[PDB]
């Protein structure tokens, strides 16, 4: 109900999306963000899932891209879904326990700062080290931004972050779908589609297996 | 004033000509009460609409059967479809009962409380289930052409045409059942037999209708 | 005022304002304002589609007399696969029809170019975009609009006739015209069939029931062949 | 007003301000079992207990059954887990059921006494100092203290919605267990197996094809 960009020009978008949240396009046909508290929680959930999917898509695409060139290292020919049954320096259970404890610590710190902004901006060991007073949930800053990149156009940068996060989330969902249907790595499907795009489509692949 | 089913006989008080196709035909006074007449009006409209769909389908299938198209008769189409296509009969019955149950239940509770279905409890749709009159559910879903919301005289004329065509289709379906039980063939086969010889191929010569013949 | 029946009273909902208004509406489908507004766009889209299709069929037969238009979707080979062509066509057609539909329900809302903010369609009516869609307009606007709706109605009836003649005789429009001009007293539909109370004969459907397109057996039946006279 | 039947006459007893305060009020009472306010309160407690018990049971049946289909676990069927669990156990089923009945009777007796008199379990000098924490909140069937350790019931704005996710889900669980029983007496296999068999051919594998749920067909 404003002049901000929309996902459907002319459509009557809901009134609870006023543009305050980053990447607001008024897309909510199910009206899941009607409740202000639910929307406040969904914003943080979307941001965390976005950054995690960004790291996931980057960690899926970079090793396969580096394996196809002269660059070599121990785990190169292994697929992203086949990395679990790999011979490491430690069993997966021990690593799972270690990461669960570390993630529990950082996630509890983030949750504490989420229920009360600025309540967790102090380093527990060194009292001198701290985060700036001006902070919002989901945007830590301080040591998390050592180069001061947020000091510039934060709105455009936040829009870039949310858009890249949505794109990465869709890409990861596509990775799962392609792995469950084709049963091959994503870059292989990309090259297969690039060789002949007219006969390498989702409709053709699914019709052949029907 | 208006024509009646029996000329010279005064029309009853519960039939004043306000409803479509009102000819004052009620010798048993089954619709003397207002609520009972309302229920019977909706029942007659539903019966006529189903009879119209049935008569049209039976006539079209018999047309395809008379010409070399391989269409089965209406009294064998169920067996032909269930045996030709791998379709489970009880499953189809349950699906049909589910869809008809939902539609008829919404219609029934709308009859009990007019305009209640327009509250928006069904996917947010409101004006599509508001209803116009008894047995005439106007809206963008049932009447997307908007013929019930324009040119009142044309609407009343169409209402009269609908009730008359429905009664004719009900009589047609009864005739289909009697023709199949007496002659054993389809309605168009009976029509061709009658057109081939109308003086000797009729109900007075089938040997079943008139037992003393 | 021109009408579809000289000396006849036109319906009350038709006052001769819209282009091509000749007071023809026995069913009164245009009595409602919203229904008429939607049907106007539908008729315009139908007119343009039928005109393009008739011109395509005529040029296809004149340039290629050995390729049947009814078989045009069957005997045409292209490096682009049928599934890829269908995907491209579905996406492009979906995009343009969504833009047109949004302009119908919300006028002056999708007239802006999304890639470039400097391009924008000028204010217009519904069903008549204009601007970039109308670079040259030789003649009067209302006169050309009437000519467009009349040519569209003729093209719609022409496409229906094309389909029926291709299903009954199996020949294209030019071939059917030449065959009809050769023996006009015996090549009309009245000569091909007749119905009486004792007999009902219809011309055979020249189109095969099934078409083997890459081993799929696409059914190609004659439109309401059982109801053929 | 949300209703279980658009147009149906909502009962007067379900339209009172106290009855509408309950979570999941959809005006469903064709038998009028909630006309009496005391009976309605008791049945509300019964529905809450059934919802939580059904949710825990259906979860303990569905999750290990879903993990058994994959390679995560090897838990047997719910209708056969009792025999397998009692085979290589440390006590027979009778002794275990006796200890169970004792332990469950104590807490159910305390819950019954709190239902009869709200907050009565906080009698001084009766539970070695833990009696203070045994007093529930203002609403019956929603206690605090030892229960709810995360303290998610302190935020009222979501409280009214939280309860809606507890009753509704529980109601679904109550039907789920019912299906688990009916399917057991209709197909002879587990719930996950019935779901997979139905997904394989939904148009020919359902309750209208087993011959048990439709004997006239
Ligand atoms: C978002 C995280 C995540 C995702 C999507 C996957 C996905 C997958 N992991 Mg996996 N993993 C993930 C985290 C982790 N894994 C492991 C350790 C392993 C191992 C050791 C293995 C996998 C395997 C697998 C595959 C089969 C999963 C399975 O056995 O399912 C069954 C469980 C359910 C259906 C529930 C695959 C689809 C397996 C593989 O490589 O298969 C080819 C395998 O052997 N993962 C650890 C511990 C460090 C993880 C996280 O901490
Ligand atoms: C609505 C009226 C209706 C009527 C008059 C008939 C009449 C008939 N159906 Mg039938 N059906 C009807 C509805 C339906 N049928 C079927 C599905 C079938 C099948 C699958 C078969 C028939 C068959 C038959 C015939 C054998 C008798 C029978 O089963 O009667 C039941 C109907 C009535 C007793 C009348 C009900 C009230 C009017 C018969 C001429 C059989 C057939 O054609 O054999 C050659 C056959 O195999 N019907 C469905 C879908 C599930 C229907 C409605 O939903
Ligand atoms: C002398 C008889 C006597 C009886 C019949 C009871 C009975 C009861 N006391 Mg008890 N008490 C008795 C004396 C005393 N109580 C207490 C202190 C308490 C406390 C602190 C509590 C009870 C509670 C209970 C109930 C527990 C139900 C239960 O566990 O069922 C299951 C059955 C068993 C565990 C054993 C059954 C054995 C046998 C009878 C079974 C064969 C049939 C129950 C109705 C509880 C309650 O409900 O409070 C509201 C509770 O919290 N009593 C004291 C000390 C002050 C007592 C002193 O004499
Ligand atoms: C949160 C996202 C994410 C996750 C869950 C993983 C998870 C994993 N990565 Mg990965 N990675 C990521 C992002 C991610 N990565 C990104 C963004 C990059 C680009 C810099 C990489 C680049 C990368 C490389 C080059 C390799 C992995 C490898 C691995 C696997 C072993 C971990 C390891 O190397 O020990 C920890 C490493 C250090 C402590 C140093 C493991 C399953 C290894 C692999 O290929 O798997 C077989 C491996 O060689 N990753
Ligand atoms: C391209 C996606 C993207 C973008 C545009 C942003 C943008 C932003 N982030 Mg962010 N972030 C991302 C991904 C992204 N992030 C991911 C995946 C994570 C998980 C590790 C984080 C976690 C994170 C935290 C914890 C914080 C930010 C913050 C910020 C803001 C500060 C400016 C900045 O970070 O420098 C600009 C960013 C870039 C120029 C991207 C550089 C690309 C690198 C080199 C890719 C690495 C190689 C690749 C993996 C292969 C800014 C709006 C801070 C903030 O909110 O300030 C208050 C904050 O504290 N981000
Ligand atoms: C980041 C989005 C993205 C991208 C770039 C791709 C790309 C590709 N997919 Mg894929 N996919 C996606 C998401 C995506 N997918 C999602 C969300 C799902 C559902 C889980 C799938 C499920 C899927 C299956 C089952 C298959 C593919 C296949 C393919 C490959 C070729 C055929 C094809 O395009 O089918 C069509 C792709 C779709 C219908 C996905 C929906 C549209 C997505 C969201 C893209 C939207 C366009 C958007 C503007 C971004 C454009 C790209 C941009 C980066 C420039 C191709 C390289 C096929 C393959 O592996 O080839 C052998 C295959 O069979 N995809
Ligand atoms: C591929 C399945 C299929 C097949 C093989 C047939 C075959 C036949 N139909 Mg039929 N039809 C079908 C599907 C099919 N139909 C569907 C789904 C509908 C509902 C829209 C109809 C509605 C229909 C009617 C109303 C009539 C026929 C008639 C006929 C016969 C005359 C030829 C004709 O089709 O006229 C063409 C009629 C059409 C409606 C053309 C559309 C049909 C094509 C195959 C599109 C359907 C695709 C669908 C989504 C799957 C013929 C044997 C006529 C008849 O019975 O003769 C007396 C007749 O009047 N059909
Ligand atoms: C009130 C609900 C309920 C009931 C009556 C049962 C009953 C049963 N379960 Mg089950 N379970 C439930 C809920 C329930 N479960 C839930 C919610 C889950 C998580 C989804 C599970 C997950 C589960 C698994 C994985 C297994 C069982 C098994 C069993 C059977 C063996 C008895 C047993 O576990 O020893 C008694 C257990 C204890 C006395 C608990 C001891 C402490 C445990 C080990 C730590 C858990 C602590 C945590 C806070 C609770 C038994 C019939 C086992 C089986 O299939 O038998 C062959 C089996 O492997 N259950
Ligand atoms: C008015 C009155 C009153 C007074 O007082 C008294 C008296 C006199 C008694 C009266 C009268 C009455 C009457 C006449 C009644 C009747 C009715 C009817 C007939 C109905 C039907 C009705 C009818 C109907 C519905 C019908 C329907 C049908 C259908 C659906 C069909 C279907 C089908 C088809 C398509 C085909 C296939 O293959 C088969 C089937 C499936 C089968
Ligand atoms: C409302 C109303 C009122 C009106 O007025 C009328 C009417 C209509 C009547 C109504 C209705 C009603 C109903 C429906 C009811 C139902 C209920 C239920 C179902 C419950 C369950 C409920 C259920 C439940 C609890 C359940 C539970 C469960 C459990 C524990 C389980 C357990 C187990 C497990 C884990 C596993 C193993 O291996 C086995 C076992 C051991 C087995
Ligand atoms: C990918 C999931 C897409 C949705 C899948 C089907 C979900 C069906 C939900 C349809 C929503 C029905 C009600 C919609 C709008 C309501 O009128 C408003 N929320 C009421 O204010």
């Amino acid at each position: 109900d404003a002049a901000l960009p929309s996902w459907m020009p002319g459509a009557d978008l809901p009134g609870y999306l006023n543009g305050t949240l980053p990447g607001d396009f008024g897309f909510d046909p199910l009206y899941l963000g009607q409740d202000p508290v639910k929307l406040k929680w969904y914003a943080q959930a979307e941001l965390m899932n976005a950054r995690f999917a960004m790291l996931a898509v980057a960690g899926i695409l970079v090793p396969e891209l580096l394996s196809n060139i002269g660059f070599s290292w121990p785990g190169a020919g292994v697929a992203w879904y086949d990395a679990g049954k790999f011979e490491y320096f430690a069993p997966a259970s021990s690593l799972f326990g270690v990461q669960m404890l570390l993630f529990a610590w950082v996630e509890i710190r983030r949750y504490q700062d989420f229920v009360k902004p600025g309540s967790a901006n102090q380093d527990p060991i060194f009292t001198n080290n701290k985060l700036p007073d001006g902070n919002e949930p989901g945007y830590p800053g301080g040591i998390f931004d050592p180069f001061g990149w947020s000091k510039g156009d934060i709105k455009s940068l936040k829009l870039k972050e949310i858009k890249n996060g949505r794109l990465a989330m869709l890409a990861f969902a596509g990775f799962i779908g392609q792995a469950y249907t084709t049963g091959t790595t994503p870059l292989k499907n990309l090259s297969t589609h690039l060789a002949d795009p007219w006969s390498t489509t989702v409709w053709q692949n699914d019709l052949a297996r029907l | 004033v208006r024509p009646v089913w029996f000329p010279g006989n005064p029309p009853p008080a519960h039939l004043d000509g306000s409803l479509a196709g009102d000819y004052g035909f009620d010798p048993l006074f089954l619709g003397q009460e207002p609520q009972t007449l309302k229920w019977y009006v909706q029942a007659e409209l539903v019966h006529g609409r189903f009879a119209m769909l049935g008569a049209a389908g039976i006539i079209l299938t018999s047309i395809g059967a008379k010409v070399g198209l391989g269409f089965p008769e209406w009294y064998d189409a169920g067996k032909v479809v269930v045996e030709k296509n791998n379709i489970d009969f009880p499953t189809l019955m349950v699906i049909q009962f589910y869809l008809m149950g939902w539609a008829e239940t919404k219609r029934w509770y709308d009859f009990k409380n007019p305009g209640s279905q327009a509250d928006g409890s069904f996917l947010g749709f409101t004006e599509e289930f508001k209803g116009l009159e008894n047995g005439y559910p106007g809206g963008r879903f049932f009447d997307p052409m908007g013929l019930s919301r324009g040119d009142a005289a044309k609407y009343q004329e169409y209402k009269q045409k609908e009730v008359k065509n429905g009664r004719l289709a009900m009589i047609a379906c009864l005739g289909f059942a009697a023709q199949y039980a007496a002659t054993g063939k389809g309605p168009l086969d009976n029509l061709a037999d009658h057109l081939a010889d109308p003086n000797h191929v009729n109900f007075a010569t089938n040997g079943v209708s008139i037992p003393i013949a | 005022r021109p009408l579809w029946l000289p000396g006849s009273t036109p319906p009350a909902h038709l006052k001769g304002d819209l282009p091509g208004d000749f007071g023809f509406d026995p069913l009164g489908l245009g009595a409602n304002a919203e229904s008429l507004k939607w049907f106007k766009e539908s008729e315009l889209v139908h007119s343009r589609w039928a005109m393009a299709a008739v011109a395509g069929i005529l040029v296809q037969e004149i340039v290629r007399p050995d390729v049947f238009w009814y078989n045009a979707g069957k005997e045409v080979e292209s490096p682009l696969g049928p599934l890829g062509l269908l995907a491209v066509e579905f996406f492009l057609m979906h995009w343009v029809e969504v833009r047109r539909w949004q302009d119908l329900r919300k006028p002056g809302s999708v007239d802006q170019d999304p890639i470039f903010s400097q391009y924008k369609l000028p204010p217009h009516e519904v069903g008549y975009p204009g601007g970039v869609f109308a670079p040259f307009i030789p003649g009067d606007l209302a006169e050309l609009k009437v000519k467009e709706i009349k040519n569209g109605r003729l093209a719609m009836l022409a496409f229906v006739g094309f389909v029926m003649a291709a299903q009954v005789t199996g020949k294209g429009p030019i071939a059917a015209l030449q065959e009809h001009l050769a023996d006009p007293w015996g090549t009309t539909i009245f000569s091909k069939a007749a119905v009486v109370p004792g007999q009902a004969v219809a011309p055979p459907c020249k189109i095969p029931a099934s078409v083997s397109y890459k081993g799929i057996e696409i059914p190609t039946p004659c439109f309401l062949q059982g109801l053929w006279p | 007003r949300q209703s279980w039947l658009p147009g149906s006459q909502i009962p007067a007893h379900l339209d009172t301000p106290a009855a509408q305060a309950l979570a999941g009020n959809f005006g469903f009472d064709p038998l009028g079992l909630g006309k009496d306010p005391v009976a309605l309160r008791w049945y509300q407690q019964a529905e809450l207990i059934h919802c939580r018990t059904a949710m825990a049971g259906v979860a303990g049946i569905l999750i290990p059954g879903l993990l058994t289909k994959a390679g995560a676990l090897n838990v047997p069927e719910w209708y056969d887990a009792g025999k397998v669990a009692i085979e290589n156990s440390f006590a027979p089923w009778g002794s275990l059921l006796a200890v169970q009945l004792f332990l469950c009777g104590f807490v159910e007796a305390k819950r019954w006494q709190d239902i009869r008199k709200p907050g009565s379990q906080g009698e001084p000098g009766s539970f070695l100092g833990f009696e203070a924490s045994l007093k529930g909140t203002s609403e019956l069937g929603y206690p605090g203290g030892p229960f709810d350790p995360l303290g998610l019931s302190k935020e009222a704005d979501k409280w009214a919605d939280w309860k809606l996710k507890e009753v509704k889900n529980g109601r679904l669980a109550m039907l789920a267990f019912l299906g688990f029983v009916a399917q057991k007496y209709a197909t002879g296999a587990g719930p996950v197996d019935n779901l997979a068999a139905h997904l394989k051919d939904p148009w020919h594998v359902n309750y209208a094809t087993n011959g048990v749920s439709l004997p006239f067909l």
